[PDB]
């Protein structure tokens, strides 16, 4: 997948179909992080860096900052 | 084992490269520097006021009077130039007495 | 004699200031030192990570540099030369009348050249002041 | 096991490389990113293609540690400095030229005021140098 | 060798004593020198008279060739012995650095006194006549020593990787004679073995058409002064007086067997200026005398046939291959024990390089397998 | 650790040696490996009837 | 070069990485400075400056 | 502190992998030269005869 012009890079396969087949998956050992593991979505139950920070929150910090940075002078004008 | 890059200082190392890596670069650079200053390093006023400021000259305050004032009183006082001999006035001292009391 | 001109010629300890030093290359190499971030001759490198924040930094202090140090001088220009030329005649203003005044100046520079050429041409038979009004 | 780099890459992909030969091929038939035998070496596929090693927890045959006679050579010259000691001499001299970067940084893009401002307000008008002092036979 | 204080008041004391020496050495070595202008004058082949012109096929440049314009005189013993060709050899050396001083002070006039108190403070450039006493001339050697190590594997790594990176034996003799050529002195290279490499280097480059740089690195690794270096053909000049000296020395050795008579500090001197024998390796007359017999064979016989010797570049680099010592390593084994990267732990991995150790990891099998099936069924289910 | 590496590459560079691919060397140093115990055998052969002749 | 590094699947992931959230931010920052700017320079109140005819930088630079 | 080092980092690989081939192709000559020498000495019929020439039998 791409988000904007980054690309997500994806493994190249090493073992051979028959090999493959062969191959018994154990979804016990693997990590909590990755299980049901997907590859169009690999981080989708990755742990949040600060719990209950959203991206919707950042994008809203932003947005309030933009509109300190436009408004402030509007109600603490100062003189030349 | 020894190698100009890893074991010279820095200065050492610039001399080696400019002078026996690219000397001909170097030399070519300086007479470009030295035309440059002798050519290219001098502004008349009128093209400070026309392109030498941000937002353009302000005539309100006049910045390059008060500048050439400052550096004339500055020569005059360090120097002890007499500005009332007559080659600056063209007239005798008597005579610009004299012009003093009719105006 | 004097100065020597090989590098091991070492003026410090080298366990000086080791821990500092340590940290910052740690800083340094956790997202530069991996295997897919290839630079293109030093200038571009390959982490996403690395645009992704440097961009908004870079961007950030430019604007910032731009608008309290670069504009602030055409816009104190627009307000001393529209309100009586002189610094102590726009100080005579209350700080609302220079906000306006500013605003005005900001809406003048997002118009630009697609804007109404009202807002520098006076139009015959206005009754506001002319070119003259302070000569 | 330890999040630590490896030997640099480059960004390039060593099956293709105009010195893939210089790199071993594993039993996978992928080729190392480094000169050393690496297993579990692979391939991602971005935009282009580039080549990974993993570190991981292996254990290998550890010969008996050699005598000192056969492997050291105690030929060092005053001019010759160690990679090692360079990398700390480089370290050392980055973190300061770091600071004082950020320092004149900071100080250029948010303190110091622009030349020749409109309103005389901030920033310096010039002024004249190397004027004669103590020369009145000059005028 | 770094400047000291303790080699400055040295130089400093023994300064007008050596001038007076290197007066007289000069005295003797002129007329050494006017005797051996006048017999190559009478008796020296016509185009080595008339310094015939060799250019370049590229950029017509002129240059020395070897075979022309440089001759053995097979009959030099008659008027001129080798004890006196050593010492016109080193006073050419002595005289070169002299002159470089000299000129310096002429052009700088009274400013050159702190660049000669920077002279002084070191041996490398200072004569030998400077040094009044055993260990002030083996303090001396040790410094010239120390230059030859620090010169010359730059000239040998400049000419085998260009050799190797612009072009490749004909055959496999010549291969192996290329390939043991450039070992380190720490092993013995064998002088038929390594011969054809001469041949091969004159297919790729003769003296004639030495490079520059390639000429400033020989010129650093033989002790001779190249600041101002100004163009090839001087320096080049120098050098090719140098060896035609050691080569008219060494066809009168060999045909005298003066080596084997000659006494063990002779001989190591015999070595030194032919780059072949250390000071600082403290060698004893067998090793020296291998070297010597090593270096004579290389020679060929067509040296004592005909005096011709084999090509002045290859010569040169097998020569200065016994200042190429093994690169240094210093430190116990044990050290490999340590971590380069331990003040990255504190930081951990991120969500990229968890997914990296996943995916490559020892489950790396299992995981593909996974990712394979479930793309083939996504794949299925889209068709 | 690795000494001649170390000065080999550095000395390259220090000479105006910027190229890190050598297709010269590598073609005469390609294909150089230990030879198997026939190899041997026959090497051997080849050199016992070199010194009876 | 833009070989690989951590890739968002959706604006949910931001938060999964640090770098993504200040970028985040970032883009916040730039796409609410436009609302702001369109209520702030399209109020009722704001006035034309009466002296707007006085002095122009058209005359200036002219 | 930027270009060399990069430039030494690429040869890196490729020097070190010539030098093993180089120390390989040592070690294979130095095999090659071994050759195990049979030699002949005198049969010892000839010196029995020798000895009954000698008792004049
Ligand atoms: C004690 C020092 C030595 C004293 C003298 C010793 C004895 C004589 C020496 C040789 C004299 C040569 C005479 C000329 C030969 C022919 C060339 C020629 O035509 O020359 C024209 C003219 C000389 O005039 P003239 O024709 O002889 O007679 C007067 C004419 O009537 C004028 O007519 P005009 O129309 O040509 O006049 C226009 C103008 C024309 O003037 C120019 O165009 C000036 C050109 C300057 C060239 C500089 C060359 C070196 C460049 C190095 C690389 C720099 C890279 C960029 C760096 C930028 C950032 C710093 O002339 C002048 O005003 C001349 C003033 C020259 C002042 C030189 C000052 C050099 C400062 C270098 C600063 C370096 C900072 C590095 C910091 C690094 C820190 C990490 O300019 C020069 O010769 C320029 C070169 C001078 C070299 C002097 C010797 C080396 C430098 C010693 C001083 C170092 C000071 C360091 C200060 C550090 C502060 C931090
Ligand atoms: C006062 C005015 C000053 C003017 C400004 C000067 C500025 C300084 C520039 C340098 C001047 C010379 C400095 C003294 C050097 C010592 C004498 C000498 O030549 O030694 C032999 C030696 C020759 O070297 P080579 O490579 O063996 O020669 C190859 C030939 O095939 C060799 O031929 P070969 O293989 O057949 O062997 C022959 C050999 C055989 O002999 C021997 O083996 C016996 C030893 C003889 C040489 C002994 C040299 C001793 C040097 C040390 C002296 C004591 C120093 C004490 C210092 C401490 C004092 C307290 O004898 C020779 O070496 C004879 C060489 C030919 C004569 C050269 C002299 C010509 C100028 C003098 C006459 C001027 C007349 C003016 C008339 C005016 C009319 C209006 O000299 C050198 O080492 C070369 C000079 C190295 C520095 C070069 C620096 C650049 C020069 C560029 C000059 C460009 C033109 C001028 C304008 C400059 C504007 C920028
Ligand atoms: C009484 C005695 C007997 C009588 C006299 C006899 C004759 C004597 C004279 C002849 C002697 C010849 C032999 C000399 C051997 C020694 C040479 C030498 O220097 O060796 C390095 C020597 C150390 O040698 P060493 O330790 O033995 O190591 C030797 C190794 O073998 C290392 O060897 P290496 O090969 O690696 O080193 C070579 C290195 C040599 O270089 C260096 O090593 C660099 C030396 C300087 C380094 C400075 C570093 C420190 C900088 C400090 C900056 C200031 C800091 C703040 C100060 C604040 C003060 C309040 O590189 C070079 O050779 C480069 C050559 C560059 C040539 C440039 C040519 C330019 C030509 C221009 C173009 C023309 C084109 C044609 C145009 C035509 C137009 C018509 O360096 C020093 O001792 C450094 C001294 C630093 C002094 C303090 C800083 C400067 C103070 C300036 C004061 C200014 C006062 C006035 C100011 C006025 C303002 C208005
Ligand atoms: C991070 C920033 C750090 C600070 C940075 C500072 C700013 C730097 C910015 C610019 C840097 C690059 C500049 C490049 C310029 C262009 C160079 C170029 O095109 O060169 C081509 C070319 C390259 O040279 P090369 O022969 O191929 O080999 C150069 C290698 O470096 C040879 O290497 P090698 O390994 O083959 O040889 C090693 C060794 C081998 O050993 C030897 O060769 C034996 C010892 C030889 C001793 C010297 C013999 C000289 C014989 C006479 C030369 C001709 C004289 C002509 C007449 C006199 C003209 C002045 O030689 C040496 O150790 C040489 C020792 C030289 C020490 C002096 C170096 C300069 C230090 C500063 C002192 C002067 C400061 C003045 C300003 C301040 C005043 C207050 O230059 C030449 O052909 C050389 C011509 C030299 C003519 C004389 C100098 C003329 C310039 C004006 C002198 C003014 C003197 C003022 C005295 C004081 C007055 C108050
Ligand atoms: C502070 C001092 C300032 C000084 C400034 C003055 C300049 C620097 C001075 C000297 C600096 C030291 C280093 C110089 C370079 C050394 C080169 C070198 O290593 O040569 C080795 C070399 C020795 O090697 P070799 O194996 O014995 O022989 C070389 C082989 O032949 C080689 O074999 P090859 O196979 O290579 O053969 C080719 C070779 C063949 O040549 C040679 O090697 C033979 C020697 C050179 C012959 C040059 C004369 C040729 C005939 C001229 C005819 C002119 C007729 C005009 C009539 C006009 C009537 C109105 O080269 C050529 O073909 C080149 C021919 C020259 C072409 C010149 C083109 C100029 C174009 C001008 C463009 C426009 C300019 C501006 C506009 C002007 C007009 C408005 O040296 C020489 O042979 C002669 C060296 C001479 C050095 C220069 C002496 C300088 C004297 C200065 C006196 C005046 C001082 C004024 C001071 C003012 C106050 C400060
Ligand atoms: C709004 C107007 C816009 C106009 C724009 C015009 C274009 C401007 C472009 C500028 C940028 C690009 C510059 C490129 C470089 C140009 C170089 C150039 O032409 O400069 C020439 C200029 C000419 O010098 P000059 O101007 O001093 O000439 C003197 C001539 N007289 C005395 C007759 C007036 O060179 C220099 O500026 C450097 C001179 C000093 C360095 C050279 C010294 C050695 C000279 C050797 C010969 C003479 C001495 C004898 C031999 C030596 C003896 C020791
Ligand atoms: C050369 C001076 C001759 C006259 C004697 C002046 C003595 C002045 C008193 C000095 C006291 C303090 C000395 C401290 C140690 C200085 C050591 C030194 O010079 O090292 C240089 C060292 C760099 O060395 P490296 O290139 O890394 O390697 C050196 C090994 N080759 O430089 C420094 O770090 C700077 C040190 C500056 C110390 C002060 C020097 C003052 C010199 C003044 C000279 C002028 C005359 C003074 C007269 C004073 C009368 C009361
Ligand atoms: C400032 C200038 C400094 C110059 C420094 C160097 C000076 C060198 C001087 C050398 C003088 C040599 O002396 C000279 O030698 C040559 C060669 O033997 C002699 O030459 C003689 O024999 C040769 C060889 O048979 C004949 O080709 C020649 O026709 C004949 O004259 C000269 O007759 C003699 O005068």
């Amino acid at each position: 997948y791409n988000m904007l012009v980054f690309r997500d890079p994806k493994r190249r396969p090493q073992l051979s179909e028959e090999e493959r087949a062969k191959v018994v998956v154990n979804q016990a050992e693997w990590p909590e992080e990755f299980k049901d593991f997907d590859p169009d979505d690999p981080y989708k139950n990755s742990p949040e860096i600060i719990k209950g920070m959203s991206s919707w929150n950042l994008f809203l910090w932003g947005v309030e900052c933009a509109f300190i940075y436009q408004f402030y002078e509007l109600v603490f004008p100062k003189s030349i | 084992v020894y190698t100009r890059w890893k074991c010279d200082r820095l200065p050492v190392f610039q001399l080696k490269l400019f002078t026996q890596e690219y000397p001909m670069h170097a030399a070519v650079g300086i007479f470009t520097i030295i035309f440059l200053w002798k050519h290219m390093s001098h502004c008349s006023e009128e093209t400070e006021r026309k392109y030498g400021w941000w937002a353009g000259y302000p005539y309100w305050r006049d910045p390059i009077a008060r500048r050439n004032e400052t550096k004339y009183k500055q020569m005059i006082i360090n120097n002890d130039v007499d500005i009332t001999h007559p080659k600056w006035t063209g007239c005798s001292v008597e005579q610009l007495e004299e012009l003093s009391r009719v105006v | 004699v004097l100065f020597s001109t090989y590098r091991s010629s070492r003026l410090v300890s080298k366990e000086f200031l080791h821990g500092p030093v340590m940290r910052f290359r740690a800083l340094g190499e956790y997202y530069f030192q991996r295997a897919w971030n290839g630079t293109l001759n030093w200038a571009l490198p390959g982490e996403y990570r690395l645009y992704a924040v440097m961009i908004p930094f870079i961007y950030f202090y430019h604007r910032w540099h731009n608008d309290h140090t670069l504009d602030r001088d055409h816009v104190e220009k627009a307000m001393i030369m529209r309100w009586g030329g002189t610094l102590e005649d726009v100080r005579k203003l209350s700080a609302k009348d220079q906000l306006r005044v500013r605003c005005f100046t900001d809406i003048e520079k997002l118009y630009s050249a697609y804007g109404p050429k009202d807002t520098y041409l006076q139009p015959p038979g206005d009754t506001l002041p002319g070119k003259d009004f302070y000569r | 096991v330890g999040n630590g780099p490896t030997f640099s890459t480059g960004g390039e992909c060593m099956n293709t490389c105009d010195i893939q030969n210089a790199f071993p091929m594993n039993d996978r038939g992928v080729r190392s990113s480094s000169p050393f035998q690496e297993p579990n070496t692979a391939i991602y596929d971005s935009y282009l293609a580039w080549t990974y090693f993993q570190p991981m927890d292996v254990h290998i045959e550890k010969l008996p540690a050699p005598e000192a006679k056969y492997y050291q050579r105690h030929t060092k010259k005053p001019w010759d400095v160690s990679s090692t000691e360079l990398t700390e001499i480089q370290s050392r001299k980055k973190y300061f030229q770091t600071l004082g970067y950020l320092v004149a940084f900071i100080y250029l893009y948010f303190l110091m005021p622009k030349e020749k401002s409109f309103s005389g307000l901030s920033g310096p008008d010039g002024h004249w140098i190397m004027l004669p002092k103590g020369r009145p036979e000059l005028f | 060798m770094q400047g000291s204080w303790s080699v400055l008041k040295k130089n400093c004391s023994n300064f007008f004593p050596g001038l007076l020496a290197f007066a007289q050495q000069t005295q003797e070595a002129y007329g050494i020198w006017l005797r051996i202008y006048n017999r190559q004058q009478k008796y020296g082949p016509t185009d080595f008279v008339e310094q015939s012109e060799t250019f370049s096929p590229d950029y017509h440049k002129r240059f020395h060739s070897q075979d022309k314009n440089m001759w053995v005189d097979k009959e030099l013993c008659t008027e001129v012995s080798q004890k006196e060709v050593a010492r016109l050899m080193t006073y050419k050396l002595d005289m070169w650095r002299m002159a470089h001083c000299a000129g310096a002070l002429l052009a700088t006039g009274g400013y050159a006194i702190p660049f000669g108190l920077f002279w002084l403070a070191n041996d490398t450039w200072v004569p030998s006549s400077f040094n009044l006493t055993g260990e002030e001339l083996r303090a001396w050697r040790e410094a010239q020593d120390l230059y030859r190590y620090r010169s010359a594997p730059s000239y040998l790594t400049d000419t085998k990787w260009h050799f190797d990176f612009h072009a490749y034996p004909w055959n496999e003799t010549q291969e192996r004679a290329w390939d043991d050529l450039f070992e380190k002195n720490d092993v013995r290279r064998d002088p038929k073995v390594v011969r054809p490499a001469a041949e091969m280097y004159d297919g790729f480059i003769k003296f004639e058409l030495i490079r520059r740089k390639s000429l400033r690195h020989l010129c650093r690794s033989m002790n001779i002064p190249t600041f101002p270096m100004l163009a090839r053909l001087c320096n080049g000049t120098r050098v090719r007086d140098y060896w035609n000296l050691a080569w008219c020395e060494d066809y009168m050795v060999i045909t005298q067997r003066l080596h084997e008579s000659m006494t063990d500090e002779e001989l190591y001197d015999y070595a030194w200026r032919r780059y072949l024998a250390p000071y600082d390796k403290n060698l004893n007359r067998e090793q020296l005398m291998e070297r010597v017999e090593d270096y004579f064979e290389f020679l060929g016989p067509d040296f004592v046939a005909h005096g011709k010797a084999p090509n002045l570049v290859i010569l040169t680099n097998y020569v200065l291959g016994y200042y190429n010592d093994p690169a240094y390593l210093e430190g116990d084994i044990s050290e490999l024990d340590k971590n380069d990267y331990d003040h990255l732990a504190s930081w951990g991995k991120d969500a990229f390089l968890r997914r990296l150790e996943f995916e490559n990891g020892p489950l790396r099998d299992q995981v593909e397998a996974h990712t394979q099936r479930l793309l083939a069924e996504r794949a299925a289910i889209a068709k | 650790w690795c000494p001649e590496v170390r000065d080999r590459a550095e000395l390259e560079v220090d000479i105006t040696g910027w190229q890190w691919w050598s297709p010269l060397e590598e073609r005469r140093l390609l294909p150089v490996r230990l030879r198997s115990v026939n190899e041997v055998r026959e090497i051997m052969s080849k050199t016992q009837a070199k010194k009876s002749a | 070069m833009l070989l690989g590094g951590f890739v968002p699947r959706r604006f949910s992931q931001f938060n999964r990485d640090p770098c993504w959230m200040f970028f985040i931010f970032s883009v916040g920052f730039w796409l609410g400075e436009y609302p702001a700017m369109m209520i702030k320079y399209n109020a009722r109140d704001l006035v034309y400056d009466p002296h707007r005819y006085v002095w122009s930088h058209h005359d200036d630079h002219h | 502190d930027i270009m060399v080092p990069s430039f030494v980092y690429n040869k890196l690989p490729v020097i070190h992998f010539l030098q093993e081939k180089r120390a390989e192709q040592k070690l294979r000559r130095v095999l090659d030269e071994t050759y195990t020498e049979w030699t002949e000495e005198l049969d010892q019929a000839h010196v029995t005869d020798a000895i009954t020439r000698s008792l004049n039998i």
